[PDB]
């Protein structure tokens, strides 16, 4: 998901 | 003071939509930047929820999770703080270049939900509300809403909940505030869902009517929110 990679950098 | 300290430490500042306010006010226009104002606030969301106190015990998957269900609450909430505020309930204050007035209001097809929200605007004054119980109402929102079935860490999301009631409780000290303030945040619920139908229902058309929606919200849009309008993600209320 392209919240799960944003939210976890 | 210390935990009240953080809030206001951590508290946001001014998000803008990036809107063109020389464009006429069109339905596609004005839904186009309010989901660009959507992914701006996200964005501003995800960095205080982190610096939030405990926060960061919840299982990681919880963390998002608990974000993506409350994002429209908060912002909701935060709004109708910011409208009641800057410009004393007029208008909405969505942002600097973003300010609905009743005709916008009708323009963007969600008249109803507007005075809603412009309604709960009015509220911050009718109840005087001081800025350290709003911080506080406004933490406790996003621990307001969770799938049915619990979440991965469930204690250690009511340990913290429970907690920040506690806060509340300390910035009331008075069985009668408490009475009003928890039914001002249930008044919340109501329009974050009739934000999501709505949300949810552009999203389908969307390639119909022109409006323009960021790949992340599409898809939290598409995932999340369903999970919520099929009743699988349900806000705790604590009255009815
Ligand atoms: C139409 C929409 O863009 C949908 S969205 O922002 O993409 C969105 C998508 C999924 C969500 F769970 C929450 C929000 C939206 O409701 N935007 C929006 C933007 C800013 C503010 C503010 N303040 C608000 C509202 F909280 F006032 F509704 C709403």
């Amino acid at each position: 998901y392209i919240f799960d990679l944003f939210y976890k950098r | 003071p210390i935990f009240l300290n953080v809030l206001e430490a951590i508290e946001p500042g001014v998000v803008c939509a990036g809107h063109d306010n020389n464009q006429p006010d069109s339905f596609a226009a004005l839904l186009s930047s309010l989901n660009e104002l959507g992914e701006r606030q996200l964005v501003h969301v995800v960095k205080w929820a982190k610096a939030l106190p405990g926060f960061r015990n919840l299982h990681v998957d919880d963390q998002m999770a608990v974000i993506q269900y409350s994002l429209m609450g908060l912002m909701v909430f935060a709004m109708g703080w910011r409208s009641f505020t800057n410009v004393n309930s007029a208008m909405l204050y969505f942002a600097p270049d973003l300010v609905f007035n009743e005709y916008r209001m009708h323009k963007s097809r969600m008249y109803s939900q507007c005075v809603r929200m412009r309604h709960l605007s009015q509220e911050f004054g009718w109840l005087q509300i001081t800025p350290q119980e709003f911080l506080c109402m406004k933490a406790l929102l996003l621990f307001s809403i969770i799938p049915v079935d619990g979440l991965k860490n469930q204690k250690f999301f009511d340990e913290l909940r429970m907690n920040y009631i506690k806060e509340l409780d300390r910035i009331i000290a008075c069985s009668r505030r408490f009475y009003q303030l928890t039914k001002l945040l249930d008044s919340v619920q109501p329009i974050a869902r009739e934000l999501h139908q709505f949300t949810f229902d552009l999203l389908i058309k969307s390639h119909m009517v022109s409006v323009d929606f960021p790949e992340m919200m599409a898809e939290i849009i598409s995932v999340q929110v369903p999970k919520i309008l099929s009743g699988k993600v349900k806000p705790i209320y604590f009255h009815t």
